[PDB]
């Protein structure tokens, strides 16, 4: 998430064993880190 | 004041005098593209 150039980020991390489907389980994200990026994003690509 | 620190004559400080549209909170912009204040592309030209 963005919002006025304040970058916050959300994680989770859960141990499932599905195929190709999301778990239907239920969980929140809790917050990570806020950096103030001054970028209005609109475009991303992951690295590999 | 700071007259007795930026006044030399002192013209390093410039502003935008035109822009198409208004900042937002907190927004800058740093664009160095000649102002079409008309409907000639001022693609370069001046």
């Amino acid at each position: 998430k963005n919002i006025d150039g304040y970058f916050k980020i959300y994680s989770k991390h859960t141990p499932i064993n599905l195929v190709r489907d999301l778990p239907q389980g239920f969980s929140a994200l809790e917050p990570l880190v806020d950096l103030p990026i001054g970028i209005n994003i609109t475009r991303f690509q992951t690295l590999l | 004041n700071s007259n007795n620190l930026d006044s030399k004559g002192n013209y390093n400080y410039l502003y935008r005098l035109f822009r198409k549209s208004n900042l937002k909170p907190f927004e800058r912009d740093i664009s160095t593209e000649i102002y079409q204040a008309g409907s000639t592309p001022c693609n370069g030209v001046k």
